[PDB]
RNA sequence: UCCAUUGCGACAACGAGCGAGACCCCGGCCGCGGGCGCCGCGGGACGGCCCGCGCGAGCGGGAGGACGGCGGGGCGAUAGCAGGUCUGUGAUGCCCUCAGACGCCCUGGGCCGCACGCGCGCUACACUGGCGGGGCCAGCCGGCGCCCGCGAGGACGCGCGGAGCCCCCGCCGUGGCCGGGACCGCGGGCUGGAACGCCCCCGCGCACCAGGAAUGUCUUGUAGGCGCCCGCCCCCACCGCG
């Protein structure tokens, strides 16, 4: 399965695949935003959106039957606020970008809702696993 | 990147807005040497101008240098928002601009004059040099 | 033997025997595992630290300053890098180099206050092996630390250089210099 | 002039000068078997192998 | 105080740095920085070129530090 | 008939709560079952200055109130409206041990 | 998030019930607040931690630390059997050590010949003792004179 | 001899008691029972075994063991201080105030003002590092979805739920520099009857290169480093208990 391969190669390989295959696209507001109040400058790569997308889908697959809300994901992308001559404190990430990603995924039926939150759909499991096995070699 | 050798047109030290800039620094951190430009505003400006950002400022051909000027006097047209600017809702014309060198010093001087003749608390305090915000004096802050 | 605990899965620990007899029994080399990491509660008795593998003794000394307390994985990595560098330069097994350094570093004489008389009245004395090895390790680490601060070069290269020079008996190093200093201020007081 | 290495066979207590020194009896295993007394710093124990820079000094 | 460049001024790359390094058994970014008085980044780029060519090879790698061995002898 | 009833008892001291437990288990073996659930102990904590004025060494008191809770919901349909009463009056009437019954 | 003592862990209801009954052995490890539960059975040499193999545990440098008992005892026994560990509690390293303890203890229980069990004990404990015997020391409480268990607030005489 | 007026052995003394220990809470190993949720009752360690000594009490070493020789806390003797508290109280003696009130209630201001001396803390002085991206584990204990908004926050609707350091990949390259984040200039929001209060965004970018005479704390999950909860609280933690 996906957990039998290191997370590092899967994420970036799958991001490239996603970007090639027109599944998702970076909107316009990406050209001038951070990913959190905790941050300080903007990302240095031009393809950070698809990295986030892949990490998210992997998160959704891991959980399985469970359901994940947007903010709960945003607590997995937190950091630390520095530069205040005051003890540092942890802060939550952003939610607009996460929301856009899940909406884009759900419009493709890779992701399905429920009583609360969303969870992976069988098609998502199919594609994730087939890609993982393909890169297993 | 993959620029090892100085290009034939490498320009060892750039002058712009009366300030001078060196060509060994990466581009977006050199412009920070201007007064009115920082990290956030620079990445945004260059990108709109189709300029590489991880480049040494000495390989900045003048063709890319001029288009950059064209974007720092009329930035709002070029797609940049209005919460990213230095001066939002000017006190007179009510518009929004970005003020670079020389403009800042003149602008800062006139507000104090506005503050002085109007007879506020801040203006009187500025002229004996005290804390303007509510940060406490007395303790600490001594020779 | 059946399982040769090659350290870091590269260099063995089978032909490494100290030359000096005095401090031989205070250097463990047959037990090292593959990693300089062992949560064992040494330092509970009075002489149990005499068994701790010498490399672990060294790593535990590289995370001393308060800025760097509790960071052992970084230190393990640092040591691995230094060992690669040594095998590259000298061509031989680094562990031997390290024991040779810890031997040649370490005083054999020291001065203490016992003669009273209202002044220093220091008396020259002798030094126990355990103290010798402890001081050798401490001096190695300290000399590397002082070089790499506010210098471009990294901690690991300084470490390797200090080790090689001390093992060669050269007085360019910090450790040998401190040893000589103590020996002279002592023999002056003998 | 050339330092020699001696063995311990008896420890006979510390001093009153803050309790750091320990008197020690040693023997030249080199062949002389001379049982003398010296002053040592740091933790010592039986069968330790001290190293001496003098073949002709004493303590008491 | 001291300053070092970030970009090689033309013939400088080959008339020395390439020559000098090729006559070294072991090397690192920082050593070469301190040796010929250039910044570290240029060292990174050059060593990339060279491992591509084949003279040098990696023995240990890591984000903080990698070290090479001269495979030309 | 069947009313899914549940028994909850609360106390601050651990000696009666266990005594009440035994009586109930003894008296509910027939009217169905009554096996207990022991909850995590809710401990109330209050830290106070030992001084009324703030003088001398800063020394602190450390009070607490442990509250123990057990829950027999095992009656269930095995007890009718009146059948719950039977035992509840046959068990000892310890002075302090709050009890509430709900379906 | 996980708590170690939870009933949902000690019984390992994660596994499905028809498969939960093929696991004969049971085992425990621990270190600090960490706890590991192992369910050992018969197979052909496979190990898993939180649904992840042993080669891809995350601190990277300690992979040898968890593989220790294999290269000590030898791979014959482990090749004979198949395991499924699950751990939950404070810290990466604590989890590592708890896991290795569970490995060793479980493989010890697989053999029925007490004599071999004792021989293996001697073979293994000699190299290290925390592979069988849990480390007892645990985090200790603080006091109100200062911001630590034994440290105190700095005192100004004048 | 003992950490201990803790004990042995003597003595114009004999015989008792308090304090010390014993005791209570927590933790570590095993068993029984029960079980929405790990929680109720017990066992276990005693200088007990071996070796040396010592009349003796007891000292040193080695074992086997979850743990080995007062493991962390609570309680805290006689006698006393002109120690602090009349501003904690329907605790109070003697004085002072008692209808232009020192009673009680309303509106504003102040307790925070600043040429100066010093006490506990916080942030840093960098490469054993800073920035960007990703992977991942706690405990006192614990609440979440959807949609707007760069964000902080907001509108609706339901009962459900956990991080920093660290590790991996890259950029910077000894420059008061991308270290540090005080001060100041435009702007957007929250609490509240009411901002002088607290959060977020763009720009500006102070002192500081490991600190003189002097001085404090500390022995195993300890120091140190890293963060997370409660208290007071309309809002707010560089404090305090954990």
């Amino acid at each position: 399965s996906v957990t039998r391969v290191p997370a590092d190669v899967f994420i970036n390989s799958f991001a490239a695949h996603l970007k090639n295959r027109g599944i998702i696209k970076c909107p316009a507001f990406t050209d001038y935003v951070k990913t959190g109040v905790s941050r300080q400058y903007a990302p240095r790569d031009a393809d950070w959106f698809y990295i986030k997308a892949a990490s998210v889908i992997r998160h959704f697959y891991i959980s399985g039957s469970h359901s994940i809300g947007v903010a709960g994901l945003a607590r997995k992308y937190s950091s630390l606020q520095k530069g205040k001559t005051t003890p540092h404190h942890t802060k939550r990430a952003s939610c607009k970008v996460i929301r856009s990603i899940v909406s884009q995924f759900l419009g493709q039926k890779l992701l399905i809702a429920g009583e609360r939150g969303r969870h992976i759909s069988p098609n998502g499991r199919k594609m994730v696993e087939d890609f993982a096995e393909g890169l297993q070699k | 990147m993959t620029t090892i050798v100085q290009p034939n047109d490498y320009r060892d030290l750039l002058r712009m807005f009366n300030t001078n800039i060196q060509g060994k620094v990466v581009l977006e951190c050199a412009l920070v040497g201007i007064k009115g430009i920082g990290r956030r505003f620079a990445n945004v400006a260059l990108k709109k101008a189709n300029i590489d950002v991880h480049k040494r400022a000495g390989e900045l051909t003048a063709a890319e240098e001029d288009a950059l000027m064209k974007v720092l006097e009329d930035p709002l047209s070029h797609g940049i928002p209005a919460w990213m600017l230095n001066r939002n809702n000017d006190f007179e014309s009510g518009k929004d601009m970005h003020i670079l060198v020389n403009t800042i010093a003149s602008t800062h001087r006139a507000d104090l004059e506005r503050l002085r003749k109007t007879r506020c608390e801040r203006g009187v305090r500025h002229h004996h040099n005290l804390k303007v915000r509510g940060q406490h004096t007395k303790s600490t802050g001594r020779r | 033997m059946s399982l040769e605990v090659a350290l870091f899965n590269k260099w063995p620990l089978t032909d490494v025997k100290c030359q000096d007899e005095s401090l031989e029994a205070y250097i463990s080399i047959d037990n090292h595992s593959f990693v300089p990491h062992s949560a064992g509660r040494w330092s509970a008795k009075r002489f149990r630290k005499a068994k701790c593998p010498v490399v672990e003794r060294l790593t535990n000394s590289l995370m001393m300053h308060g800025r760097n307390s509790g960071k052992k994985l970084m230190a393990m990595k640092t040591v691995g890098e230094a060992f690669e560098l040594i095998n590259l330069y000298t061509g031989k097994n680094p562990v031997q180099v390290l024991v040779d350094a810890v031997a040649n570093s370490g005083p054999r004489e020291d001065s203490c206050r016992i003669g009273k008389g209202g002044q220093v009245r220091r008396q020259s004395v002798d030094v126990s092996p355990l103290r010798r090895v402890n001081i050798g390790i401490y001096n190695i680490a300290t000399g590397a630390r002082k070089a790499a601060f506010r210098k471009v070069r990294p901690f690991a290269e300084c470490l390797a250089e200090e080790i090689m020079n001390a093992a060669a008996g050269a007085d360019k190093s910090y450790a040998i210099s401190q040893r000589n200093s103590v020996e002279r201020i002592a023999v002056s007081n003998r | 002039p050339e330092p020699i290495n001696a063995r311990v066979i008896e420890v006979l207590g510390r001093t009153s000068s803050r309790g750091g020194i320990t008197q020690v009896k040693v023997e030249f295993m080199t062949g002389e078997k001379r049982q003398i007394i010296r002053n040592v710093i740091g933790p010592v124990r039986k069968d330790d192998i001290l190293v001496l820079m003098e073949s002709e000094r004493e303590a008491r | 105080k001291v300053d070092y460049p970030t970009l090689f001024a033309d013939e400088a790359a080959m008339n020395e740095a390439l020559k000098f390094i090729k006559n070294s058994k072991c090397i690192t970014h920082t050593q070469i920085c301190e040796r010929l008085r250039v910044s570290v980044a240029l060292a990174k780029r050059v060593m990339r070129q060279l491992v591509k060519s084949g003279d040098f090879a990696i023995v240990s790698k890591s984000s903080r530090m990698t070290i090479f061995k001269n495979m030309t002898k | 008939m069947h009313q899914k009833y549940t028994i909850i008892v609360v106390g601050k001291d651990l000696k009666l709560v266990e005594r009440y437990v035994k009586s109930i288990v003894k008296e509910g073996r027939a009217f169905g079952i009554s096996g207990p659930c022991r909850a995590p102990v809710r401990r109330l904590t209050i830290t106070t200055r030992k001084s009324p004025c703030g003088e001398g060494t800063n020394t602190w008191h450390r009070f607490e109130l442990r509250m123990y809770k057990r829950t027999f919901w095992v009656t269930c349909g095995g007890n009718d409206i009146s059948t719950i009463l039977s035992k509840t009056v046959v068990i000892p009437g310890i002075q302090v041990t709050v009890e509430v019954e709900e379906p | 998030m996980a708590k170690g003592n939870r009933r949902d862990l000690l019984e390992r209801n994660d596994i499905e019930v028809r498969e939960r009954d093929k696991y004969t052995v049971h085992t425990l490890g621990k270190k600090k607040n960490s706890v590991a539960v192992a369910f050992v059975k018969a197979g052909k040499g496979d190990i898993l931690v939180n649904n992840v193999p042993l080669a891809l545990v995350r601190p990277e440098i300690l992979r040898t630390k968890v593989s220790e008992p294999i290269m000590i005892l030898g791979e014959s026994l482990f090749k004979g059997l198949d395991m499924n560990i699950k751990v939950a509690g404070g810290g990466h390293v604590s989890q590592i050590y708890a896991v290795r303890q569970a490995i060793s203890r479980g493989v010890l229980a697989s053999v029925k010949d007490e004599a071999a069990r004792s021989e293996l004990r001697a073979k293994l404990v000699s190299y290290d003792r925390q592979l069988v015997v849990s480390d007892p020391r645990r985090c200790e409480a603080k006091k109100f004179g200062g911001r630590g268990a034994r440290a105190r607030r700095q005192k100004s005489y004048r």
